[PDB]
């Protein structure tokens, strides 16, 4: 299983006596076992791209051939760990060495083999039964949140010949044996899957269930759906932390994966430091987010192969849990840094560059990346379902949208949560641009909204119309000063402000506003839109002659109502239950309808 | 036929990108297809793009990941990619390689046709002289479609070009006041786009005349440059051997161009613009020119090679080279879409290079050409008025300018705006044209002769 | 006096605003298109090299 | 240790520019250091860049003139380039190769480190906290440097970027609300500036805490590449093994980038964007990211890379690729220099993303953040009023505008203008800030909370 | 008479088509007829030269085109002209060449448009912005010129 190094021209190592090798296979080059891949092959010689520094590699050094291509190790212990872009546990390397450096040629198994896991068989299978790919034959009890379901690896099937009894097993033991055409396969709790291969599903389903994030903005106006794909701009002043924390803390997804691609050391430190300190209430208990999260960490000085591979390592981990029936939400911290790593490799390989220097296949790689997300029907007899969402960020040099990476991304993602920095300077958070942002799932979710909430859809339509009109009136106001202006336009301007102030704006550092349940979000908007319509009617039905209603009159007449509308955000879901909040909102509806009635 | 046993080789010399180089091959044939088996049993195929002596260069469609050097087994079919074709492919769904994906059987061939096809003898090609009624005023009026014409829709990411193509599939008829077989090549698209069209074709109740070829974003990028030829090969069988009128729609051709660019870079070919091969035009003609009527046969092929314009750049090689080959384009833009105008078709940069012969006495109405030309003049001037007014202000305009601003505003909402299910006739479209033209006094309608104004303008 | 200064200023405002509008709608768009053209063509020359 | 006798070869296959191609070399290593002896007794150094079988190719550090293929001998060390490091080397001046040029002895090593080193495991990286004051108000009260960040100084050619860097070395230190060292490396520096740094550091008593590396413009261009690697190798030893805080200043990274391009050409690599290697991104990150805090240790490394902008275009790959992976920028302007302001640093385009963590109670003073934000707004407004003044005149300004104009004039004269030998600590810088802020009445200081104003504003 | 070598036909045949056309033109020129041949492409011929030059692995010149592109165009166009024919009967004939060019994007900067303009004596530049307005023929009338104005003044 060994070959020999023939020569080194830099990061590229030429091997000899390596006839038995496949392209994009893996090799461990030299006495330090440097990680690399075989790209060009000719005769019994192979050209190896080494990810790490090649200094010290000699002619005649051994090269160990590893049959599997770049692959991710999938099994118990994946959760709570921080991995390199090529699936190397950073929390074990730093703790098994007592060093601060990642050793050159470091060889730490992705999942530790010294843990005795609590494994319970399905109790439905027997020796002699038939099992197919994707079937679940037992569950490992990792923690209080996520059960780690052990699936038969894809592309495997047969009759069960051995089932391990209930007990404590580590990842090096044999749990299930199966025979296909006389060939017995011994399976442990860990499966290996090539990272560039898409894990098969029974069928790819439409995405219809909303992604219930905790923000009123980026939900009511710009919905995301489980299995959908969005893009988020990544600029220093955009306030991207709000989405990252809100998505990982309060989302209705089951498993969170955070993928770094190649960020600044201090930025990776902030993510690695913040995440372990985040908690959420679950069954009434406060649990660490890291019990249902996995994270891949890559800084700008990591091997370019890892920075390029990180994006596929993350989604492979995402699909792994997707096949368990979980809803998985993956965030790529910067897909632009990934594209930078990809362009670097194309340069290293002396490939012909295309648009703005990027590889000709940039679009194909991004398109096949996002196509892997979505709601699916899983493999295996359990007839379970799950989904993967992608909320990858883009950060092109200069902040422009002309860069092929951002242009290609926007043509692929169906939701764009355009953020802005001007809003941050005005201290308005979340910093959502509104006019640039869009969501293309509005129709896909129409069935859900009709079934459960009914009035949400006309409300979001009116809400966007009101906000857009405020923008359209901007020129009139600048040239007029609200003097030669319709009273109906004053309603639009001031109500649109009310929306921006006491609905779209949300203060996540307050205990009452940490999470806004959907029923509260639609309650808040319903009363604001109901007021809008009442105010429009109050003016329009009386605007003929003699005795007319104006906005100044409305403000003076029912000032207590405008206060009550602003106060609605303070209804703390932790203390005031669903019935109480709706009851108070119903009272505002009555107070309003009567207030306008007194004007006619 | 080929009666001699096929040879199998384990003589792979080396692998370089997408190209597997074999040695020790007996009498290599250029552009022959090779089937190869990987050590794990995976089957893949490729085509010999170069032969020299005992060597041959095989481009593998599925990809070269996992290709070995010692255990790889290849066999030479002994011919070019000839594919099975039959009439009953209508109602079937295929992948980008020509294989069924609808749980039905493989094709029970009536013949085997060369995927590369043959050029039609220009002496027997018959000039198109029939009009298709698309029902879209923006097209039937000012940019008519002939049967056998090549008209892509130039679009941009996020615009409803897929909805327009779907609409055209249902309400495309004749102006002779007819069932088109539709071949839809869904390449480089996501599941939702392919499911959108598949569902629409069933919703329209026309699936019995629809053949689908799917090649999705998560499928190999090399197969994406044979799928169009697979679709067209079926179209040629149906149109020229079975006298069926066929409508062939190729989804974002830009995914074809990008797949082609990948091959060009892999083979280190001479680039032209933006990294695309210097022979991109010839390759596009091989795809596009498989269209039109042939004298003595009652079939036809009409193409709609819709393409996405990268960064809305109308001069990008993809729309540029296509524009040089096809008989014009429909062209949609974001300025209309951003105002909720559907279909968002911008007539000014558009043209139909057969319209001049497919309209008029005996085809539609004698004033057709005159109405179209004057509408173009009025629309373009109205755009010029906005370009001026943006700087000088509305107060700086005279009555000669306001007429074009009134025309432009009423034109877009009355003539262009229709809705996904608004099917207008060509005669109604011209009548609408006159409703807009009557905004101006006769003296300003300088593109129309008095022999036409005197009859139609008074109403 | 107020009326005369006012008429001269109103002409001054329309003339100044017209010049500003032209910079924004005519001259800069044209400079930006030129610059983008230059950048693209220079990258094309880099490729053939 | 190896304890293996060295082999010396007289077998030379040829010499081609900077490269010498050797033959019959036994188990050669890549990046191995060798020594040449020429027929004239001259000794020269080089490093193996390629090993293709027995054909080792070595790049000679000095010029290759005088080297033959018959008598010149090449001694192999059996190892790679490892720098002797110690605490004692602090206070020494070295050349790019790591040799002393201060008439002192060769370094008596405490250890040997591979100058390429290893990446710092992100799991143990600690977010930057406290501040390292520089002594220059323009970058202490406006864009402070957190103890662990990496913030570059972009300058045009001809501006006093070296004088500022020298001033930082003399004045920089801890806040002091014995464990601070500076490692300063100049790449491609001319003889006159090399004297400037060496003499200015020695005379002012700062040398005790400075480790100076000088790579001169006429020194071997390969040595210029390791120079910053030796500087960081020392910084890593001093910072992480000896529990102290190290400020690393890398001067003229643009000259490094040029030397790197030369190395790429020596390898016969096809140039990338604007002539630079396709791996320039990772090469800069390799140097830049070897800094920051680590868990469990009290040391830290910060960096202030200094980069000359070719043609004063921030878009150029050198400042673009640098800034894209660093945290903010200082940004030295030209107008301020022509106006005879020193330092010529423009606070409006500068940014330090970590300032939020660098400053505040327990690190500098309670009001630090508030003074910075208010001064920035006041300067930006003053510039806006100054632009207005040029159009409407002095008599057309109101009282508030005059206060902003007075602030602008006194802000630049008192706060930004400093001189090269006045060391302003963070607390004096803030007090000077308040002297400028007390120009305005309380009601115009909108960005300072009332609690801060009541404590600090009066007196 | 007309020659068809359509876009979807063998690319190499594009060179034979151009030379076949002019050769036929000369034959009739020799018989005392005034011939006005026109090849509606030119760029497709130069494109064929580029594609073949690539397969040949030749060193390209400007924008991938062969260094000898100018040589081929110059010798093609110079076969035009009014001549006194060879032959005792003293015939007079001419061949005119009206050749289209297809610059990518309409940018009159490519090697083919540039080389062509240095050869031909009449430049009929067209403006895409006139065609969009259906201002046909879309002649720019600002960048076009004809060097035969003085010749025809008589």
């Amino acid at each position: 299983t060994f070959g020999y190094v023939h020569g080194v021209s830099g990061p590229v190592v030429t091997a000899c006596d390596m006839a038995g090798a496949a392209m994009y296979e893996l090799v461990r080059v030299g006495h330090s076992e440097l990680v690399g891949e075989i790209i060009r092959l000719e005769g019994d010689m192979a050209t190896i791209q080494v990810y790490e520094e090649t200094s010290g590699v000699s002619v005649g050094d051994p090269v160990l051939r590893t049959g599997k291509p770049l692959s991710v190790e999938l099994g118990p212990g994946i959760m709570g760990a921080i991995f390199d872009g090529i699936q190397r546990p950073l929390s074990d390397i730093s703790s098994q060495t007592q060093s601060i450096y990642i050793p050159r040629g470091v060889n730490v198994s992705a999942l530790s083999r010294d843990i005795k896991w609590e494994f319970i068989p399905s109790k439905n299978l027997r020796v002699g039964s038939h099992i197919t790919g994707g079937d679940i034959y037992g569950i490992v009890n990792e923690n209080s949140l996520i059960k780690h379901k052990i699936m038969l690896p894809p592309r495997s099937r047969g009759s069960v010949t051995y089932i391990a009894p209930p007990g404590n097993y580590d990842a090096s033991d044999v749990v299930l044996e199966l025979e296909f055409e006389g060939v017995k396969e011994k399976l442990s709790m860990v499966q290996v899957w090539p990272v560039r291969q898409v894990r098969p599903v029974t069928e790819k389903l439409p995405a219809n269930h909303p992604l219930l994030t905790g923000q009123r903005v980026l939900d009511a106006l710009f919905p995301c759906v489980q299995g959908g794909t969005t893009a988020i701009p990544g600029a220093f002043g955009c306030g991207k932390t709000v989405i990252s924390q809100s998505l990982s803390k309060y989302s209705n997804s089951d498993v969170i994966i955070y993928v770094g691609c190649g960020e600044r050391g201090n930025e990776m430190s902030e993510v690695l430091r913040d995440f372990p300190e985040l908690t959420m209430e679950v069954d009434g208990k406060v649990e660490s987010i890291m019990k249902r999260t996995a994270l891949v960490a890559n800084t700008s000085n990591m091997p370019v192969a890892a920075r390029e591979a990180s994006i596929y390592t993350g989604i492979t981990l995402s699909e792994y849990f997707r096949d368990m029936g979980y809803h998985v939400s993956m965030m790529a911290d910067s897909t632009s840094r990934w594209a930078e790593a990809l362009r670097e490799i194309s340069g290293r390989l002396a490939e012909m560059p295309a648009d703005s220097g990027y590889p000709a296949y940039l679009g194909a790689r991004l398109a096949s990346f996002y196509e892997r997300a979505g709601r699916v029907k899983c493999l295996g007899n359990p007839e379970r379902e799950g989904s993967v969402s992608i909320v990858g960020a883009v950060s092109p040099p200069g902040g422009d949208f002309s860069d092929p990476v951002t242009s290609a991304t926007l043509g692929i993602v169906q939701v764009f949560w355009g953020l802005d920095k001007k809003l941050a300077q005005r201290k308005h958070f979340p910093s959502v641009n509104w006019l640039i942002s869009y969501s293309k799932y509005m129709r896909a979710l129409d069935e859900y909204y009709d079934k459960h909430f009914t009035e949400f859809v006309p409300l979001r339509t009116k809400a966007k119309e009101i906000l857009q009109e405020e923008e359209d009136l901007a020129e009139i106001v600048q040239l007029v000063g609200k003097a030669s202006l319709a009273e109906t336009d004053k309603i639009t301007l001031e109500v649109a402000k009310l929306i921006k102030d006491d609905f779209l704006q949300q203060n996540g550092y307050t205990p009452y506003d940490r999470f806004c349940p959907f029923y509260k979000t639609v309650g808040m908007l319903s009363n604001m839109i109901s007021f809008y319509d009442m105010a429009r009617r109050a003016v329009e039905t009386t605007a003929q002659s003699d005795n007319k209603i104006t906005w100044s009159i409305i403000r003076e007449h029912m000032g207590e109502i405008l206060y009550k509308l602003s106060s609605m955000k303070f209804k703390d879901p932790v203390k005031d239950g669903e019935a109480k909040i709706k009851a108070d909102y119903a009272q505002l509806l009555e107070d309003m309808q009567n207030a306008f009635r007194s004007l006619e | 036929y080929l009666s001699q046993p096929r040879l199998t080789y384990k003589t792979v010399s080396g692998v370089n990108g997408p190209l597997v180089i074999l040695d020790h091959v007996k009498f290599p044939r250029y552009a022959e297809i090779v089937h190869l088996t990987l050590p794990d049993g995976t089957k893949r195929s490729g085509q010999v793009l170069e032969v020299s002596g005992s060597k041959a260069v095989v481009q593998v469609f599925e990809g070269t990941s996992g290709i070995d050097a010692k255990k790889t087994s290849c066999e030479f079919t002994g011919d070019i990619l000839r594919t099975p074709v039959s009439e009953d492919m209508l109602g079937r769904v295929f992948n980008g390689s020509g294989k069924p994906i609808d749980r039905g059987p493989v094709v029970l061939a009536e013949d085997f046709l060369d995927i590369m096809g043959q050029p039609i003898n220009p002496q027997c090609r018959i000039y198109p002289e029939e009009m298709i009624q698309t029902g879209i005023s923006a097209i039937d009026g000012m940019n008519s479609i002939a049967r056998g014409q090549k008209i892509p829709i130039f679009s941009a990411a996020g615009l409803p070009h897929n909805e327009i193509a779907a609409q055209i599939c249902r309400q495309a008829g004749l102006v002779k006041k007819e069932n088109f077989a539709i071949v839809f090549a869904a390449m480089g698209v996501n599941m939702e786009t392919a499911r959108f069209f598949k569902s629409d074709f069933e919703e329209n109740g026309s699936m019995d005349n629809v053949c689908l070829f799917l090649n999705l974003a998560n499928d190999p990028t090399i197969e994406r440059i044979i799928t169009p030829r697979l679709a067209l090969t079926t179209a040629e069988f149906l149109a020229y051997q079975c006298e069926k009128h066929v409508l062939v729609i190729l989804t974002d051709m830009s995914s074809y161009a990008e797949a082609l660019r990948e091959v060009s870079a892999a083979r280190e070919e001479v680039p032209g613009r933006r990294g695309f091969p210097g022979y991109m035009y010839t390759d596009l003609a091989t795809i596009y020119e498989r269209a039109g009527r042939v004298e003595g046969r009652n079939g036809s092929i009409t193409q709609i090679p819709i393409l996405t314009m990268p960064n809305d750049d109308i001069t990008h090689p993809i729309p540029d080279l296509t524009g040089y080959i096809t008989e014009g384009q429909i062209y949609v833009d974001r300025q209309l879409h951003n105002r909720q105008i559907y279909p968002p078709i911008n007539v000014l940069p558009s043209l139909s290079r057969l319209m001049k012969s497919a309209i008029g006495e005996g085809m539609t109405r004698k004033d057709h050409a005159d109405v179209s030309n004057q509408l173009y003049a009025c629309y373009a001037i109205g755009k010029d008025v906005q370009a001026m007014k943006a700087v000088v202000g509305e107060e700086a305009l005279t009555s000669d300018d306001l007429l074009y601003l009134e025309f432009l505003q009423k034109f877009e909402k009355n003539f262009i705006t229709q809705g996904p299910y608004e099917n207008r006739t060509v005669y109604e479209t011209l009548d609408i044209g006159w409703q807009l033209l009557r905004i101006f006094p006769k003296e300003m309608l300088k593109r129309i002769p008095q022999s036409t104004l005197s009859e139609f303008y008074p109403r | 006096s107020l009326q005369t200064s006012f008429v001269t200023l109103d002409e001054a405002i329309k003339i100044t605003n017209r010049r500003v509008n032209a910079i924004e709608h005519v001259i800069i768009p044209r400079i930006e298109r030129t610059l983008a053209y230059i950048i693209t063509e220079l990258d094309e020359r880099e490729r053939e090299e």
